[PDB]
RNA sequence: AAAAGGGUUGUGAUUUUAAUAGCUUCUUAGGAGAA
RNA sequence: UUCUCCUAAGAAGCUAUUAAAAUCACAAC
């Protein structure tokens, strides 16, 4: 039998019990992902390859085993080139062993390269079902997870599995994967070892090695003198970069002989600076990396040097102790006496960095040197006692007293009369489309620590390198449009001096005390100085007493005075530039009265063809959002400062940033400690860096979506070509192109047309791109979200609409209605009803409670009732009537009682008007 | 209108054992937070009222703390 | 703003030129009119101003005067003000549970715990007489909160554990009444 | 204000004009009369606005210089206060094994989270649950932080005092969690 | 009761001030008319 | 030389609007 004879010589001299899969001599047909660069295709995508026969090898007790040999019928050049590029590479131990032969198919002489005890799948696959995670991935994710022995099938059948927040168990699983990642890696580091030394030319690529670490895949290559061979590893690393952090091999270096059996290292406690270790660990893993790395950021020439190696940094410091992360302290003395301060950081994104304008002696303190070390921990830290928390995973530093403090939430107030009033006119009847839904919800002493404890979300997270430095680009085009610089104390503009200025300062007064008490030169002194030094700040933790929809707590972030000052004198300049535009795509400043949201609504459907409208949401969004983000948010808002600041003073402000904001020291309960990361509640800039990272999250969908369509099929050579050129632009060129990325920016500008306000935005888009798979939609946001955040997005939260006429389902909490206004049709926002009756009936003082003082907290509350007048419900329309009514009653019981108190009625009426209609009708008019 | 008032009256009941010092016991403050939470959320009426009556015997508990046969009269 | 002191010229001003100008008199008795009554009503605008003045400040004052005081009215009742609205909507509500466990505790027949929700948990309840053991106990069972229990144990103010047969209209002046009764939900 | 010699020219331009109107002398008369009693009366007026301008003037400066003072006073009071709690900071913590440890470090520099680990005399220690008591601190004396500690009184959620007896798992359910355990380090 | 109460934007009402604008007052010069 | 009329400048008083500060309240991420 010819089928038999082929397959006992596929089986050679080894002793390979084979399977015949497929069938004969017939070639099998496999669905695998593939990374391609060539002359018309270029892309990281799914194929059906349909090019070689594959047999499997059977246990001694004939069971199946995942280890294959596969067979290759390809051209007779083909096949003496391998052969000689395989006899060159014989030696390495990295390299799958090759047969070649020739056998009868067509009764001529057809040529076989064979290949032996590969996996079924290769690292190739793993990559892209975790980036592109979806169910139809799902399917391979599950079956690559239960071969290698991270979980049982069961498994699989529990709910939300895969939720990193539902499911926390999920990053356990992960784990198991990360040491087979590690030996691939060892692998690769060896194989180039091998290729430099016999003078070899070729690139790397994740298709060509299995789940074990061997290589194949020789066609490729050509020849050159040896010991100057070169690989070429650029995409290679840059894809698996984000694995390497989910899976977390490096854990394997803790272990003292870097076996997992061995115990782990105890490092020396008083050690802070690791740079030899993370130079020996980026020599051992990343050998062939062909750009510059610095342990310390310090060092490094711009922007995109300090994203590259804070990149590098965060993988790296997950192995050292968590200890050494944190302000390093001096001792000096003042007039005789010692103190302790402190004098650098310990970064585990930008590494160690030192102060400029230290001490050793003294004889006095001024204000300044007064609120500086009264601001940093390092003097609370060091007197207060040592605490050990079991309530958190979080560390815990110190405890600053010797009792622990419980806060509690109080009910809210309840306004009987206003509910007395609206029951009569006939609302809240069972069956009603109005009811009760939002209200003041109470909370027990736990509340607190288990908001803080939410933190725990927030995990270590290296990006993909290149794709991150070209969205960085493509961002900076958008924001590239305002202005900004420093500015001199006595220009800034401060809203409300009567707010607290954080701890310990808030001991003392308000804000106004400080701004009161410092004159302008002490201010830009002061400011001067942060452009040298790093100043550490205590963070303190409020509970909110606030209405809402849903009974989980919410607390905020106070900042330390000194953040604040300085982080204003900073940003500001910028930040009421973004405010003042008009027409941008960050929305900012823009009011929904007099006209203002049908302007918004006519700017963001702009010359899109074939329209549709989407939104979504990103669960945890503040605790969840990884470091680097962040980092990127900030060096982008700094961008504009180039013409003022030299390099070093922005380093030293982002460090500023970092350690006031990123990873501080948080008062919480009486006790502090260390913040993992994310947002923070008032950096005088959140609003604007979520507006960055939001913008930053869409462009990479974008990217996801264009690069991962299968390039043949694409009918437009335009697309194609832009295809091909930003796949060349990420992976295969260095140093920025310009006109590219004006390109790009005009196609998204073109195609997919955004709305941004925080982390609430609104898209217009192409829907037939987006059906063919040129533009970004929610299965590719989800994806993103996934990876990149380390949060699933529940798809039911998003929404998408196909009637422009009827405008988007949720922006800033508002409906959208159209309505005829004269001879001309606009658009309006309204509210949630329950919104307004619960502001009404319930309130967070008593003294509110009386309705006459509280008639000019009625007319603004219906204004925003004003709009569900327009709405075809009934019952809506009703709620801005009984507020108007109410209005009126509130006025005769206030004429009333000051008649009988005071024996003398009022002299002026203008109030009367409050209780017509028309005033309100003049709010949404764009008339003036 | 029952829920809506069953609703209202667990607010107004439990700011009056709020300004009654419960929370000095943390423990019964808890509970009572959690009887209040869950009037709040709840959709069908027996409940409310079977919560509610938990929640109001933790008032009566308290003897001496309010004179029930002056108040109700 | 009316009848003020420099009304009347001004009135009577503006009345004698219009005559003036009515009858066709010499132009020169006619500006001479025209100029009083400029002047007239510059005085009489100022004293207006001057009453507007008074006039913006007396309601600031009654304002204001208003809100502290009602402010003070408010916030000082809060306690009594909250108990009886809480008591006033308990009436509204209309049930028989609420009903039921107000009226005993209005008698005395308060309970030592939270009611529990559940079935078979454990409630413990004051008996202050024989009376309200009459109304409240049938044998082995007891009904309270619109809900039927067992009883599981009856003690004595001294301690005593009291067996159920003992509680009789005759025998009850042994006891040392208040009782404590401890109960399971059926 | 009458005082003002203006309006003292002002005046005996008044009593001209009232006599020659009482008088009845003819309209010539008059209106020279009354020129010269407009010009006394312009006078008046542009000294008494000019007097108001310089008054509201001196009042605005008075208020800023109260201002100022205020401000100073506020200023000292402040660093009075960061004053005493820096040297208050600096007096309670303990100089000999801060010194010690300091010593030892390579350059002078330690990372702050080691102090309170090594230094501190006393520990605190917070519990939500029974089976994390009887993990962590189970006994008179426990081990941590590579160091052995001795046990001081404990309180509860009420800040009420829990003898060591009561602790167990029988009776776990009548305690308000979380509890507070206080230790000292031992000598050795 | 103590304690503590963040960043950013928009909106309404009240009081104060400044600058334009309109009007009244009456002082000064020039032109015209009449004697 | 004297009277009447107009125009122009200065100084006061009233009023309409626009724009800046302070206080209270409302709404959104
Ligand atoms: N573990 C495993 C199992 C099966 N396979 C299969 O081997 C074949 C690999 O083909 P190749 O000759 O190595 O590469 P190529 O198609 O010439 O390269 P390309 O142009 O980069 O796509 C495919 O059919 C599957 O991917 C595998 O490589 N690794
Ligand atoms: N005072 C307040 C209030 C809000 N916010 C902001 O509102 C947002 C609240 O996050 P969210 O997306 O509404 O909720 P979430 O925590 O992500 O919850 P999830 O969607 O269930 O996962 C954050 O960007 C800030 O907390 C602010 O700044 N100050
Ligand atoms: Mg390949
Ligand atoms: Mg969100
Ligand atoms: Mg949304
Ligand atoms: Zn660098
Ligand atoms: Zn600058």
């Amino acid at each position: 039998a010819d089928a038999q004879s082929f397959l006992n010589r596929v089986c050679g001299v080894s002793a390979a019990r084979l399977t015949p899969c497929g069938t004969g001599t017939s070639t099998d047909v496999v669905y695998r992902a593939f990374d391609i660069y060539n002359d018309k295709v270029a892309g990281f995508a799914k194929f059906l390859k349909t090019n070689c026969c594959r047999f499997q090898e059977k246990d001694e007790d004939d069971n199946l085993i995942d280890s294959y040999f596969v067979v290759k019928r390809h051209t007779f050049s083909n096949y003496q080139h391998e052969e000689t590029i395989y006899n060159l590479l014989k030696d390495c131990p990295a390299v799958a062993k090759h047969d070649f032969f020739k056998f009868r198919i067509d009764g001529d002489m057809v040529p076989h390269i064979s290949r032996q005890r590969l996996t079924k799948y290769t690292m190739a696959d793993l990559v892209y079902a975790l980036r592109h995670f979806d169910e139809g991935n799902c399917d391979t994710l599950k079956e690559i997870l239960v071969t290698y022995n991270c979980c049982d099938d069961d498994y699989f059948n529990k709910k939300d599995w895969y939720d990193f927040v539902e499911n926390p168990d999920i990053l356990r699983v992960y784990a198991n994967l990360g040491e087979r990642v590690r030996q691939a890696l060892l692998k690769t580091v060896q194989f180039c070892d091998a290729m430099r030394n016999a003078g070899i030319v070729g690139v790397l690529t994740l298709d060509n090695q299995d789940l074990n670490g061997n290589w194949y895949d020789f066609g490729d290559f050509i020849q050159t003198t040896p010991g100057s061979g070169v690989p070429v590893v650029d995409s290679y690393y840059s894809l698996l970069m984000p694995i390497l952090t989910l899976t977390r091999a490096l854990t394997a270096e803790s272990h003292v002989d870097t076996d997992l059996t061995k115990p782990y290292i105890k490092w020396d406690l008083l050690k802070y600076d690791f740079t030899e270790e993370r130079l020996k660990l980026f020599d051992r893993y990343f050998k062939y990396w062909d750009q510059t790395y610095h342990p310390n950021c310090v060092n490094c020439l711009d922007d995109r040097c300090i994203l590259h190696c804070a990149n590098f940094n965060v993988l790296f410091s997950t192995v050292f102790p968590p200890t050494s992360f944190g302000p390093l302290v001096r001792k000096i003395f003042v007039d005789g006496v010692p103190f302790v301060v402190s004098t650098g950081y310990h970064f585990r994104e930008l590494g160690v960095v030192h102060n400029q304008d230290v001490n050793l002696h003294s004889s006095r303190l001024s204000f300044k040197e007064l609120l500086v070390y009264a601001a940093d921990p390092a003097m609370h830290a060091a007197s207060g006692n040592l605490l050990l928390d079991k309530r958190t995973t979080c560390f815990s530093v110190a405890a600053l007293t010797n009792n622990v403090a419980f806060q509690t939430v109080k009910p809210g107030n309840f306004n009987k009369d206003f509910y007395d009033f609206a029951v009569s006119k006939g609302f809240f009847k069972e069956g009603s489309s109005v009811e009760l839904k939002h209200f003041f919800f109470a909370q027990d002493g736990n509340a607190a620590i288990s908001d803080y404890d939410y933190y725990r979300y927030n995990l270590p997270t290296m990006c993909d390198i290149r794709q991150l430095l070209f969205v960085v680009e493509v961002v900076d085009k958008y924001f590239d449009c305002y202005d900004g610089g420093c500015i001199n104390a006595n220009q800034v503009i401060v809203n409300n001096l009567d707010k607290s200025a954080g701890f310990p300062f808030n001991k003392w007064g308000k804000a106004r005390l400080y701004y009161d008490s410092m004159s302008y030169e002490d201010q830009d002194a002061l400011f001067a100085y942060t452009k040298r030094n790093v100043i550490p700040t205590i963070t303190q933790m409020n509970l909110k007493y606030a209405i809402s929809a849903k009974n989980r707590a919410r607390t905020v972030a106070g900042v330390s005075i000194c953040s604040t000052m300085t982080n204003r004198q900073f940003h500001q300049k910028l930040l009421k530039s973004i405010a003042a535009t008009r027409g941008a795509t960050v929305v900012i400043g823009t009011s929904k009265f007099y006209g203002g949201w049908h302007n918004m609504l006519k700017t963001v459907y702009s010359d899109v063809e074939n329209p549709h409208l989407m939104g979504w949401d990103y669960p945890k969004c503040d605790r969840a959002m990884p470091n680097m983000l962040r980092i990127m948010a900030s060096l982008v808002l700094a961008r504009k400062h180039t013409t003022c600041c030299s390099l070093s003073h922005r380093f030293y402000r982002l460090a500023n940033e970092c350690a006031q904001v990123l990873s501080e020291m948080v008062m919480c309960g009486g006790s502090l400690y260390v913040k993992p990361g994310g947002t923070s509640s008032g950096d005088a800039t959140t609003a604007y860096a979520n507006s960055v990272f939001n913008i930053c999250q869409a462009v990479t969908a974008n990217v996801n979506a264009l690069l991962s369509t299968d390039g043949n099929k694409i009918a437009d050579k335009y697309v194609r070509n832009l295809q091909h050129r930003l796949y060349e632009c990420l992976y295969r060129n260095r140093d920025v192109d310009t006109d590219f990325v004006n390109e790009f920016y005009a196609y998204l500008r073109k195609h997919f047309s955004m709305m941004i306000l925080s982390d609430d935005a609104v898209v217009c888009f192409n829907s037939t791109y987006a059906s063919q798979g040129l533009v970004a939609s929610i299965k590719n946001f989800k994806s993103v979200l996934y990876y990149q955040n380390n949060v699933f997005m529940s798809e039911a939260k998003c929404w998408t609409e196909t009637d422009l006429t009827k405008g988007p389902h949720e922006f800033c909490s508002q409906h959208t209605m159209l309505v005829k206004q004269g001879d001309d049709y606009v658009y309006l926002p309204y509210p949630d009803p329950s919104r307004i009756l619960g502001a009404g009936c319930f309130v967070d003082d008593i003294v509110k409670t009386d309705g006459t003082l509280m008639i000019e907290r009625f007319v603004s509350l219906a204004i925003d009732a004003y709009p569900l007048t327009k709405h075809p419900n009934q019952e809506y329309a009703d709620v801005f009537h009984l507020y108007l009514q109410y209005i009126r009653k509130l006025h005769d019981e206030l004429t009333g009682h000051m008649l009988d108190m005071y024996s003398v009625m009022l002299t002026n009426d203008n109030t009367s008007r409050y209780w017509e209609p028309e005033f309100y009708e003049a709010m949404y008019t764009p008339h003036t | 209108s029952k829920m809506s008032d069953v609703k209202c009256t667990s607010v107004v009941l439990l700011s009056v054992l709020q300004q009654l010092r419960v929370e000095s016991s943390s423990k019964l403050w808890a509970q009572c937070v959690q009887l209040h939470n869950d009037i709040l959320l709840a959709k069908d009426t027996t409940e409310a009222f079977e919560k509610m009556v938990s929640l109001l015997s933790v008032l009566l508990s308290m003897q001496g703390a309010v004179d029930i046969n002056k108040l109700c009269e | 703003f009316s009848s003020l002191p420099s009304y009347a010229a001004f009135a009577t001003a503006q009345e004698a030129y219009e005559q003036a100008v009515a009858n066709g008199d010499s132009e020169v008795v006619l500006k001479k009119l025209k100029k009083s009554l400029n002047v007239a009503k510059s005085e009489f605008d100022r004293d207006a101003a001057m009453q507007r003045k008074l006039e913006k400040m007396a309601d600031q004052a009654m304002t204001q005067m208003y809100k502290q005081a009602r402010s003070e009215d408010k916030r000082a009742k809060v306690t009594s003000a909250m108990q009886t609205m809480l008591f006033t909507m308990l009436r509204k509500l209309d049930n028989d549970a609420l009903n039921n466990i107000i009226n005993n505790a209005r008698d005395g027949c308060v309970p030592l715990n939270i009611i529990p929700l559940t079935t078979a948990a454990k409630l413990m309840v004051v008996i202050p007489d024989y009376n309200t053991y009459k109304n409240t106990c049938d044998g082995t069972t007891f009904t309270y909160a619109s809900a039927l229990w067992e009883i599981q144990q009856v003690v004595d103010a001294d301690s005593k554990i009291v067996q159920l047969s003992e509680i009789s209209m005759d025998n009850s002046p042994n006891l040392a009444w208040p009782l404590i009764v401890t109960a399971l939900r059926a």
